[PDB]
C-alpha cells in the first residue's frame, strides 16, 4: 500500500481542525452525557436535513463554466497565500526570560546534563530552549574540551552565547 | 471500528484504482456498451434506494447498502449472481451489520415484491421469483468473498463537521446531503476517500447558493487537484443524467442482459 | 597550484611559381562553411566520398552531391575523436597508408570478474563522485 | 448464481476438516459456541451456535476484522461451509483463563498488578475506536503461557459488542440484557435505556475487586440486594420508587488493609453514578502502579506456571 | 543554506547504521572517532535521517584490523562476515498505541590507507555471497582515503548527502493485507506482487532534490551514451525528465556486426526502462562526442517509423490492460538523436562590455538554434537536420581527451562552445508537444533548454554553483568512463 | 523568467540554528513557494505496474557477456 498517500499525521485546517477524517475520543459529546428525558426516553436521533434526507434533488440547474471559473479563482488566491512573503533584513532577536537561565551557577549537575547532551545527537532546536550562559566567556571552552564536543555543534553554543550578550 | 480510517480495512484493500476498475470491466463490456453497463448501474442503485425507502429505512443503511453492492460487481462479472437478488440481499445485509434489526422474512418478500410491482413493472414484466433461502444462501457468499469487511465509511460525519465549523448550517446542509446522495451512483465511493468527496460536494452546494467560500478554501491544506477530478465526476454525472429516461431504455437494455445459466 | 602539491608533500613525509600555384588549389583551396563540421554520409549516394572531394582525395561516379557533405573536412575530425573502429577505418582507409598506425595503436593500448565490474558501476552512479 | 461459479470457489476454497485436526479433543463449552485444539495437518478453533449467521456471529466478525492490538485476540482466519451454513473462526490458542487462576487459588501483587494495568489499557485502546464491549466476565480473560509472549492477557468472546459512534436506535431497544447479572452496572441494572461508556469501567472494578480478594464480591432484586449490601445504600436513573461504611467492613473481612492505595482506586471505580465515574485513562495515571514495584509486561515474571492446562470435556 | 532553513530531502531521510575499518595505528585511530563523531552531527543536523552506528556498542561502532592487504582481508571476512549475518519507569504513565500497521541501510566504510583498491573492495565481493539475501539486498560500500583524517568542512556535507543518495531504498516484498479469508481484492494484490516475471531488487531512487515542475501524462527520456577508452565496453547512462530517475548500464562489444549488436542491446536497455512504467514516453538520445557515419545508418533503423509502431502493437497482445486504455501503455510517441560536440571556431571574451558581474560569481547559458539548410531559395534526410550553439560560462567537467582532438584551443577558454546537432527526429510515431513539430529548429531549443535545466542538478549543496555544465545524465556517464580509465 | 538581480552580505556570527524562522535569510530572496505534499512519482509508477504484467527485464549479467 506504498502506492497511496495518507493523512493521518497531516492536519487539516490545524488552526480550528485536527486530522482529515480521525475522529479523537471528544469530552464533551453528545454521546456520553445523560439528561432526564435521555434516560427514559432512549437516545433522540434527529434527521441531519428537515424534510426528506433521502430525496436528492438533480432538476436544479448547474452551470460548470461558472463553477470551474470559482475554482480556477479559489487556486489561484490559494498559490499567492502560500509564497511566503519577503522581509527586510533584521538582527536575530529572541525571548531571554524563557530561552535559558541567567546563572549558570545555580546547580553544576545541571551543566553536566546538558553538556553531555550537546556532545550526544539530538537535533540543536530542542537545546534552542534552555541554554547556559557562564559569568566569563573563558570557561565555556574549558567544558566544551572536557565532553570533546564535534566542533560543528561547539561552534552553535558560542553564536548563542553572541546573541545573548549582544 | 470507527474514528481511524486510515488503518481501517476499507481503506487498506477496499480502495481501488481506476485501471484496475476499467480492466475488471472488460468482461461486462463484452455484451453492452459503457453507456450502457453505467446505465445500468445508475438504475440498479435507484431500485436499492427504493427498496431501502419501502422499509422505512434510514440513510446510512441504505449507502452501506448501497457499497456493498457496487463492491461486489467491481470485481466480479454482471453475469455471476442476478442483481435482481443482489439488491435485496445487500439491504437485508447493511441492515444486519448496521444494528437496526434483522427484517422479517415474509416482510422482505412482500416490499421486493411490492416495490418491483408498483414502481418497477415495465423492467420486470413477471414477479420476484425468490425465496428466502435463496437470500441467505446468497448473502452468505457474499460475506465469503468480499473478506470480511462490513464497515463502510461515509463522508457524511466529515460533512457535518466541515458545515458546523463553517457556521452555515440552514443554508447549505440540504444541497450538500442531496449532492453527497447523488454522487453514490458513481464509482467515486471506491476511488477516494469520503472526506474529498465531501470537501467537493460542499464546494458545489457553497457555489450553486452564491457563498463567498474562497476564504474557507484557501486556509485548508489537502491535495487541490483531486477534488478538481471529483468535480468534473460530478458535472459528468448531471450532464449525462439530463437526458436519460429510464422508462424508455431500461427495457432494452435489459433485453441485453446477460442472464446466469441454470 | 604548485604549493599544494608541494606542501602535501610535505605533509606525507613527515606525518619556383609553379610549385606555389599547384599549392593554392590544394591546401588553401578549402574553404567551406564551419556550420557543416557535424556531417556524416553523404545523403545523396549513401556514402563517406562525394562532392567535389573526389579530385582532393585520391573509378565510381558520383552524380551530382547537392548536399554540404566534404570528406576533406570528414577525415579532420574524424581520425581520433571517439569512433568505432570500424567506422573510423572507413574515413581512412585500411589498405591504404595510415590504416596499419591506427589499428597498430588500438591494440598496442590494451597490452577481471564480472560481479566486481558491476559492483563498479554502481559506485559511480550516485550524483556525486 | 450458475454451476461454474460456484465450482470455481469450490477450488480456490479449503475445507477446514482437511487442513486441522479440529475433531475430538473438545476444549471449552458455552453459549457462544464450541472451542477446540487444532493444528495443521497450536490455534483454537470456535464454531458458532446456530445455522447460518445471527447478530453475534456478524458482530464478531464486524469487530475484529478491523481491532488489532497486543491485549487485543485476533483472528487469523474464518471458515464458511456450505453444507451446513455455519460459521468457524480460528484465534491464536490461549492457554490460560483467568477463571482457572480464581479457582486454581480457591498469589503475587505484582501479578494482579500488572494484570490490571494491561486489562485498564486494553480497555482504554477499545473505547478509543469508539467501541463498547458490553460484557466483561473473568472468563473471558485469557493469558497466553510458556509462548513466544509470556502473559500478555487478550480479551476475547466479545460477541456482544457493539459500536456507539452514532446510535440510530436506542441500545436498549434491541438488547434488554447486555451482560451477566453477577457484573451488571447498576445504571442498567435501574432500567436505563441510554448507558454510556462507564459501564465497562463497573465491571472490570467488580474483577478487580473479585482478584483482590480472591473470591466474588457479588454473589447471589436478586442482586440489587447485594449491590446495596455490599456498599450501603445511595443517600446523596426510572423506576426511583418502585425499588421499595458496609464496604470497609467487607474489606475488612478479606484481610485487605482499609487504608492502601489499591482500596482507593477500587472505591473510585464503583460509583452510582456514572457522570463521577473515572475513565480508563485516568486509571493508569493513579499513583497505585507507581508505588513500591512496577507493573511487569510479564505477568509471571519468570516464575514457574503451577495453573495446569484447560482439560478436555 | 541547507541547515540554517533546515530542509529536508526526498525519500524520508533514510537510517543508515555503519562500520569502520581501521587499522590498530594510534594516530589513524584517533582521527577516526572524531572524523565519523563529526560526520553523524552533519548528517543529523541536516534532516537526513540518523547515522548511528550498528546498535551492537564495540567502542564507538569502529572493527580493527590486526602484503598486509591479506592481513587486511582475512579479518575482514571472518568477522564481518558472521557479524551481518521488564521494569518500565517512565512508560507507565502513557498507555500504548497498539500494533498499528523499512530496515535501516548498512554502510560499510573502508579506510584506505594506500596512497591497488580492488584489494579493498575485493571484501565487498566475498561478503555479499556469504550472506542472506534480505541482508545482502541493502548493504553499501565506501572507501574514504586515510590522508583526509591526518591532512587537510566542504568534505563532510558532500559526504554526507552521498551517503544518503546511495542508500536506494528496496521496495517491500509484502503487503501485510492480512486477508483471513479465502479471496478478495487484498489477496489479488499480493498473488500479483509475488509473480515470477516481476523483477527482484526493484531498489526505487530518491534524491535530495528534483527540479520543479512546469505548467495527457507523458515522460521524457533523456540518455546518452559514449565509448570507453578502449572500443570494448559501450558507457551509457539515463535521466527522466524532472530528474526523477538515474540509472546507468556497461555493455561488452569485444570482438578479435560489431556494432549493430552492440546498438541493439542498448536499444533493449532503454526499452527495458520504459516498459517498466505505466504512461506513454519520449526518448531523446545524445551521444558525448561526434556521432559517427554508420551509427547514423544503425540508429534510424532502429529508429524507425515502421519499428516504433511495431512494438506498440507487440506491447498490446502480451498485456490485456494495454489494451483496453491506450493512455496507459508504456508505448514510445517520438525520438529524437542528437549529438554534442565542441566548435573550437568562436571566442567570447567577458571581460569586453558593449550590477552584478557574471563570470567571477554566478553561471550563464545561451543558446542559438537554426534550420542550417544545405542549400538555399529514404529513411535519412540532410547530415544536420538542425543546429545549435551552447555558451556556457560555468566550467565543464573532466571530458575525454578524444573530446578536444579536434579544437584543443577551446578547451581552455572560461566560456566553452558547444554545437548540438538534429539527426533523426521521428514525429508522432503513434499517429502539441515541440518534440512532435516538423521544425527542426523547436526540437533543438526544447532537447537544449532541457539540457541546461538539468546541468542545475549538479550543483554541490557545500559549492555555490554548479560544479559542472551540461545535462546531468552526461556528467555521470563522463564520472564513470574516468573510474573505468583510472582503476583499469 | 527567472533571472538574478542582487547580491547580499551577512555577516557570519548572524547564522545559527536555534531560531526556528530565518532571521538574517528572508524567504522572498529566493521565491519560496510552499506546495501540498504528494506521492512521488518514482513510487506511483511501481504499483500501476503490477496490473500490466510485461515481459521480464534482463538480469543485468545479460549486457556483459561475450557478444
Ligand atoms: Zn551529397
Ligand atoms: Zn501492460
Amino acid at each position: 500500500a506504498f502506492g497511496i498517500l495518507s493523512y493521518e499525521h497531516r492536519p487539516l485546517k490545524r488552526p480550528r481542525l485536527g486530522p482529515p477524517d480521525v475522529y479523537p475520543q471528544d469530552p464533551k459529546q453528545k454521546e456520553d452525557e445523560l439528561t432526564a428525558l435521555n434516560v427514559k426516553q432512549g437516545f433522540n436521533n434527529q434527521p441531519a436535513v428537515s424534510g426528506d434526507e433521502h430525496g436528492s434533488a438533480k432538476n436544479v440547474s448547474f452551470n460548470p463554466a461558472k463553477i470551474s471559473s470559482n475554482f480556477s479563482s479559489i487556486i489561484a488566491e490559494k498559490l499567492r497565500c502560500n509564497t511566503l512573503p519577503d522581509t527586510g533584513r533584521r538582527k536575530p532577536q529572541v525571548n531571554q526570560k524563557d530561552n535559558f537561565w541567567l546563572v549558570t551557577a545555580r546547580s553544576q549537575s545541571a551543566i553536566n546534563t546538558w553538556f553531555t547532551d550537546l556532545a550526544g545527537t539530538k537535533p540543536l532546536t530542542q537545546l534552542a530552549k534552555k541554554v547556559p550562559i557562564f559569568s566569563k566567556k573563558e570557561e565555556v571552552f574549558g567544558y566544551l574540551a572536557k565532553y570533546t564536543v564535534p566542533v560543528m555543534r561547539a561552534a552553535w553554543l558560542i553564536k548563542m552565547t553572541c546573541a545573548y550578550y549582544a | 471500528m470507527a474514528g481511524n480510517f486510515w488503518q481501517s480495512s476499507h481503506y487498506l484493500q477496499w480502495i481501488l484504482d481506476k485501471q484496475d476498475l476499467l480492466k475488471e470491466r472488460q468482461k461486462d463490456l463484452k455484451f453492452l456498451s459503457e453507456e450502457e453497463y453505467w446505465k445500468l448501474q445508475i438504475f440498479f442503485t435507484n431500485v436499492i434506494q427504493a427498496l431501502g425507502e419501502h422499509l422505512k429505512l434510514r440513510q446510512q443503511v441504505i449507502a452501506t447498502a448501497t457499497v456493498y453492492f457496487k463492491r461486489f460487481y467491481a470485481r466480479y462479472s454482471l453475469k455471476s449472481i442476478d442483481p435482481v437478488l443482489m439488491a435485496p440481499t445487500c439491504v437485508f445485509l447493511a441492515s444486519k451489520v448496521e444494528e437496526f434489526g434483522v427484517v422479517s422474512n415474509t416482510r422482505l418478500i412482500a416490499a421486493a415484491t411490492s416495490v418491483l410491482k408498483t414502481r418497477f413493472s415495465y423492467a420486470f414484466p413477471k414477479e420476484f421469483p425468490y425465496r428466502m433461502n435463496h437470500i441467505l444462501e446468497c448473502e452468505f457468499y457474499l460475506l465469503e468473498l468480499m473478506d470480511c469487511c462490513l464497515i463502510v465509511y461515509h463522508p457524511y460525519r466529515p460533512l457535518l463537521q466541515y458545515v458546523q465549523d463553517m457556521g452555515q448550517e440552514d443554508m447549505l446542509l440540504p444541497l450538500a446531503w442531496r449532492i453527497v446522495n447523488d454522487t453514490y451512483r458513481t464509482d467515486l465511493c471506491l476511488l477516494y476517500p469520503p472526506f474529498m468527496i465531501a470537501l467537493a460536494c460542499l464546494h458545489v452546494a457553497c457555489v450553486v447558493q452564491q457563498k463567498d467560500a474562497r476564504q474557507w478554501f484557501a486556509e485548508l491544506s489537502v491535495d487541490m487537484e483531486k477534488i478538481l477530478e471529483i468535480i468534473r465526476v460530478i458535472l459528468k454525472l448531471y450532464e449525462q443524467w439530463k437526458n436519460f429516461d429510464e422508462r424508455k431504455e431500461m427495457a432494452t437494455i435489459l433485453s441485453k442482459m446477460p442472464k446466469p445459466k441454470p | 597550484q604548485t604549493v599544494d602539491p608541494q606542501s602535501v608533500q610535505k605533509w606525507v613525509k613527515f606525518s619556383s611559381l609553379y610549385v606555389n600555384l599547384i599549392l593554392s588549389e590544394s591546401v588553401m583551396n578549402l574553404f567551406k562553411d564551419c556550420n557543416f563540421d557535424s556531417c556524416c554520409i553523404c545523403v545523396c549516394n549513401m556514402n563517406i566520398k562525394g562532392a567535389d572531394v573526389g579530385v582532393y582525395i585520391p573509378q565510381e561516379a558520383q552524380y551530382r552531391c547537392t548536399c554540404g557533405f566534404s570528406a576533406v573536412m570528414n577525415r579532420k575530425f574524424g581520425n581520433n575523436s571517439g569512433l568505432f573502429l570500424e567506422d573510423e577505418l572507413d574515413i581512412i582507409g585500411r589498405n591504404t597508408d595510415c590504416g596499419k598506425e591506427a589499428e597498430k595503436r588500438f591494440e598496442a593500448l590494451r597490452a577481471l570478474s564480472d560481479d566486481l565490474i558491476l559492483l563498479l558501476q554502481d559506485q559511480c552512479t550516485n550524483l556525486f563522485s | 448464481m450458475d454451476y461454474d461459479f460456484k465450482v470455481k470457489l469450490s477450488s480456490e476454497r479449503e475445507r477446514v476438516e482437511d487442513l486441522f485436526e479440529y475433531e475430538g479433543c473438545k476444549v471449552g463449552r458455552g453459549t457462544y459456541g464450541h472451542v477446540y485444539k487444532a493444528k495443521r495437518k497450536d490455534y483454537a478453533l470456535k464454531q458458532i451456535e446456530g445455522t447460518g449467521i445471527s447478530m453475534s456471529a456478524c458482530r464478531e466478525i464486524a469487530l475484529l476484522r478491523e481491532l488489532k492490538h497486543p491485549n487485543v485476540i485476533s483472528l487469523q482466519k474464518v471458515f464458511l461451509s456450505h453444507a451446513d451454513r455455519k460459521v468457524w473462526l480460528l484465534f491464536d490458542y490461549a492457554e490460560h483463563d483467568l477463571w482457572h487462576i480464581i479457582k486454581f487459588h480457591r498469589l503475587p501483587r505484582g501479578m494482579v498488578k500488572s494484570l490490571l494495568y494491561q486489562i485498564l489499557d486494553g480497555i482504554h485502546y477499545l473505547h478509543a475506536n469508539w467501541v463498547l464491549h458490553r460484557d466483561l466476565k473473568p472468563a473471558n480473560i485469557l493469558v497466553m503461557g510458556e509462548g513466544p509472549e509470556r502473559g500478555r492477557v487478550k480479551i476475547a468472546d466479545m460477541g456482544f459488542a457493539r459500536l456507539f459512534n452514532s446510535p440510530l436506535k436506542p441500545l436498549a431497544d434491541l438488547d434488554p440484557v447486555v451482560v451477566t447479572f453477577w457484573y451488571r452496572a447498576p445504571e442498567l441494572l435501574l432500567g436505563a435505556r441510554h448507558y454510556t461508556k462507564a459501564i465497562d469501567i463497573w465491571a472490570i472494578g467488580c474483577i478487580f475487586a473479585e482478584l483482590l480478594t480472591s473470591e466474588p464480591i457479588f454473589h447471589c432484586h436478586d442482586q440489587l440486594d447485594r449491590i446495596f449490601n455490599v456498599m450501603g445504600f445511595p443517600a446523596d436513573m426510572p423506576e426511583h420508587s418502585t425499588l421499595m461504611c458496609s464496604l470497609i467492613k467487607y474489606m475488612e473481612k478479606h484481610k485487605v488493609k482499609p487504608d492502601s492505595k489499591a482500596f482507593h482506586l477500587l472505591q473510585k471505580l464503583l460509583t452510582m453514578d456514572p457522570i463521577k465515574r473515572i475513565t480508563s485513562e485516568q486509571a493508569m495515571q493513579d499513583p497505585y502502579f507507581l508505588e513500591d514495584p512496577l507493573p511487569t509486561s510479564d505477568v509471571f515474571a519468570g516464575c514457574q506456571i503451577p495453573y495446569p492446562k484447560r482439560e478436555f470435556l | 543554506y541547507w541547515e540554517r532553513l533546515m530542509l529536508e530531502p526526498y525519500g524520508s531521510q533514510r537510517d543508515i547504521a555503519y562500520v569502520v575499518l581501521c587499522p590498530e595505528n594510534e594516530a589513524l585511530l584517533n582521527g577516526a572517532k572524531s572524523f565519523f563523531r563529526d560526520l553523524t552531527a552533519i548528517y543529523e543536523s541536516c534532516r537526513l535521517g540518523q547515522h548511528r552506528p550498528v546498535s551492537r556498542l564495540l567502542t564507538d561502532g569502529i572493527m580493527r584490523v590486526g602484503s598486509k592487504l591479506k592481513l587486511y582481508a582475512q579479518v575482514c571476512r571472518y568477522d564481518l562476515g558472521p557479524y551481518l549475518a521488564t521494569m518500565d519507569r517512565d512508560k507507565v504513565g502513557i498507555p500504548t498505541d497498539g500494533d498499528s500497521h523499512y530496515p535501516p541501510a548498512i554502510v560499510v566504510y573502508i579506510i584506505d590507507p594506500f596512497t591497488w583498491t580492488l584489494g579493498l573492495l575485493r571484501c565487498f565481493l566475498e561478503m555479499v555471497q556469504t550472506l542472506p539475501p534480505h541482508i545482502k539486498s541493502t548493504v553499501s560500500v565506501q572507501i574514504i582515503p586515510c590522508q583526509y583524517l591526518l591532512q587537510p568542512p566542504q568534505h563532510l556535507k558532500s559526504l554526507a548527502f552521498s551517503a544518503f543518495t546511495q542508500c536506494r531504498r528496496p521496495l517491500p516484498t509484502s503487503t501485510n493485507v492480512k486477508t483471513l479469508t479465502g479471496f478478495g481484492p487484498g489477496l489479488a494484490m499480493e498473488t500479483a506482487l509475488r509473480s515470477p516475471d516481476r523483477p527482484e531488487c526493484i531498489r526505487l531512487y530518491a534524491p535530495p532534490f528534483i527540479l520543479a515542475p512546469v505548467k495527457q501524462k507523458y515522460n521524457v527520456l533523456f540518455v546518452g551514451y559514449c565509448l570507453s577508452h578502449d572500443q570494448r565496453w559501450i558507457l551509457a547512462s539515463c535521466t527522466d525528465l524532472y530528474g526523477e530517475l538515474l540509472e546507468t548500464c556497461i555493455i561488452n562489444i569485444d570482438v578479435p556486426s560489431a556494432r549493430k549488436f552492440g546498438l541493439q542491446k542498448l536499444w533493449e536497455w532503454c526499452l527495458g526502462l520504459v516498459q517498466m512504467s505505466s504512461l506513454p514516453w519520449r526518448v531523446v538520445i545524445g551521444r558525448l562526442g561526434r556521432i559517427g557515419h554508420g551509427e547514423l545508418k544503425d540508429w534510424s533503423c532502429l529508429l524507425s517509423r515502421r519499428n516504433l509502431q511495431s512494438l506498440s502493437k507487440r506491447l498490446k497482445d502480451m498485456c490485456r490492460m494495454c489494451g483496453i486504455s491506450a493512455a496507459d501503455s508504456p508505448s514510445i510517441l517520438s525520438a529524437c538523436l542528437v549529438a554534442m560536440e565542441p566548435q573550437g571556431s568562436f571566442v567570447i571574451m567577458p571581460d569586453s562590455v558593449s550590477q552584478l558581474n557574471t563570470p567571477q560569481d554566478t553561471s550563464c547559458t545561451h543558446i542559438l538554434v537554426f534550420p542550417t539548410s544545405a542549400s538555399v531559395q529514404p529513411n535519412i534526410l540532410q547530415q544536420p537536420l538542425a543546429l545549435g550553439y551552447f555558451v556556457s560560462t560555468a566550467k565543464a567537467g573532466p571530458l575525454p581527451d578524444w573530446f578536444w582532438s579536434a579544437c584543443p584551443q577551446a578547451q581552455y577558454q572560461c566560456p566553452l562552445f558547444l554545437k548540438a546537432s538534429l539527426h533523426l527526429h521521428v514525429p508522432s510515431v503513434q499517429s502539441s508537444h515541440p518534440l512532435d513539430s516538423n521544425q527542426t529548429s523547436d526540437v533543438l531549443r526544447f532537447v537544449l533548454e532541457q539540457y541546461n535545466a538539468l546541468s542545475w542538478l549538479t550543483c554541490d549543496p557545500a559549492t555555490q554553483d554548479r560544479r559542472s555544465c551540461l545535462p546531468i545524465h552526461f556528467v555521470v556517464l563522463n564520472q564513470l568512463y574516468n573510474f573505468i580509465m583510472n582503476m583499469l | 523568467g527567472l533571472q538574478v538581480s542582487t547580491k547580499q552580505k551577512i555577516s557570519p556570527w548572524d547564522l545559527f540554528e536555534g531560531l526556528k524562522p530565518s532571521a538574517p535569510l528572508s524567504w522572498g530572496w529566493f521565491g519560496t513557494v510552499r506546495v501540498d505534499r504528494r506521492v512521488a512519482r518514482g513510487e506511483e509508477q511501481q504499483r500501476l505496474l503490477l496490473y500490466h504484467t510485461h515481459l521480464r527485464p534482463r538480469p543485468r549479467a545479460y549486457y556483459l557477456e561475450p557478444l
